[PDB]
């Protein structure tokens, strides 16, 4: 219901505004609470009642409440500061609490960085076990986002492949892998099969083939 | 000082339901809200109770298969969602409003419940090794690697020679398949010249089918 900027990136001490965009029936007559999450942890209360400060909140977060529409507020913006940010407020129209699709805050910046690709063939007993698997290991790669293609020859192959989403590592780059099935005869029939990683318009292509 | 704790993951067959607990550690005029997370999505409002008021409220989406009850003898709420979907697998949360209207900042937070809806059985993982050769070396480092495949449900744990090797290990989150089992890869970085002198085993634990592999992995 309410909509916020899926991302916003600013660089490190400066200050970045999250604005929360509603309707009368919300944001227009009710309260405007904000929630911080972590990766992989539960929200947490950062402003409450438009302006409030819990307890052990810093005094960098701020927010302000104008019309239909809502703002957070970060200066000094730190590294800490990386997280979720929610915007939330009762509905009378719809009789229920309603949040903002939520806002990623990269703060800027890493170094740019290519992914690292490993390109692993069938192994000989899962072939002996009558399955073929490819498996592309994709690593090391800043900012978060690949896509991958693969080739069996040097024609593309969309059928049997299944990629993960891309996942952040402890160096803070982010780590993605993909897998092409095949018959332990596709594999053989073939001179060699490719995965292909696009990040940021340039491609890594590993290729591997029948023993 | 109040905390808020969660009764533990489920797995769940599409139709069936669950209920979830939510056990007040301590500390009540407060009203209490559950809140969903699908994966990698936002924040979902289900509904609330306001025990001093015996007063619940369901966001209408749910209503028909959700309930919310307070517990007062042990201020333990919960929150059963019945004719369950794939769409209701979620992190559900437990939150405690900050006084008795569901205005208030949700100020103390449960730690979170995965509940995962799957039409997939129980199945410990294939795991086949990875193993080095000459196209998976570069300047005098080998990558070899197991692949765990074909399991239902998460998690699997795993590690290196018993957690004797942890430098250059990379176990990679899990990919789920269209069939609805999982399959995940991990491998590890080690000098060429260790080939011939050291013994490469992946640990795959896959715990919900007592199950447990060791995989030697040769060039």
């Amino acid at each position: 219901v309410l909509t916020q900027p899926p991302s916003v990136s600013e660089a490190p001490r400066q200050r970045v505004t999250i604005s929360c965009s509603g309707s009368s029936s919300n944001i227009g007559n009710n309260a405007v609470n904000w929630y911080q999450q972590l990766p992989g942890k539960a929200p947490k209360l950062l402003i409450y009642y438009d302006d409030l400060l819990p307890s052990g909140v810093s005094d960098r977060f701020s927010g302000s409440k104008s019309g239909t529409s809502a703002s957070l507020a970060i200066s000094g913006l730190q590294s800490e500061d990386e997280a979720d940010y929610y915007c939330a407020a009762w509905d009378d129209s719809l009789n229920g609490a309603v949040f903002g699709g939520g806002t990623q805050l990269t703060v800027l910046g890493q170094p740019k960085a290519a992914p690292s690709v490993t390109l692993f063939p069938p192994s000989s007993e899962e072939l002996q076990a009558n399955k073929a698997t490819l498996v592309c290991l994709i690593s090391d790669f800043y900012p978060g986002a690949v896509t991958v293609a693969w080739k069996a020859d040097s024609s593309p192959v969309k059928a049997g492949v299944e990629t993960t989403t891309p996942s952040k590592q402890s160096n803070n780059k982010y780590a993605a892998s993909s897998y092409l099935s095949l018959t332990p005869e596709q594999w053989k029939s073939h001179r060699s099969y490719s995965c292909q990683v696009t990040h940021e318009g340039s491609t890594v292509e590993k290729t591997v083939a029948p023993t | 000082q109040v905390q808020l704790v969660q009764s533990g993951a489920e797995v769940k067959k599409p139709g069936s339901s669950v209920k979830v607990s939510c056990k007040a550690s301590g500390g009540s005029s407060y009203a209490i809200s559950w809140v969903r997370q699908a994966p990698g999505q936002g924040l979902e409002w289900m509904g609330g109770i306001i025990p001093i008021f015996g007063t619940a409220n369901y966001a209408q989406k749910f209503q028909g298969r959700v309930t919310i009850t307070a517990d007062e003898s042990t201020s333990t709420a919960y929150m059963e969602l019945s004719s369950l979907r794939s769409e209701d697998t979620a992190v559900y949360y437990c939150a405690r409003h900050g006084n008795y209207y569901y205005y208030s900042g949700m100020d103390v937070w449960g730690q979170g419940t995965t509940v995962t809806v799957s039409s997939a059985s129980t199945k410990g993982p294939s795991v086949f090794p990875l193993a080095p050769s000459s196209k998976s070396t570069s300047g005098g480092t080998a990558a070899l690697g197991c692949l765990v495949k074909d399991y239902f449900p998460e998690p699997v744990t795993v590690s290196w020679n018993s957690g004797a090797l942890t430098s250059g290990v990379h176990t990679f989150p899990a990919v789920l398949q269209s069939s609805g089992l999982y399959s995940l890869s991990s491998v590890v970085t080690v000098p060429s010249s260790s080939l011939g002198t050291q013994t490469y085993i992946c640990n795959v634990n896959h715990k919900p089918s007592n199950t447990k592999v060791d995989k030697r992995v040769e060039p």
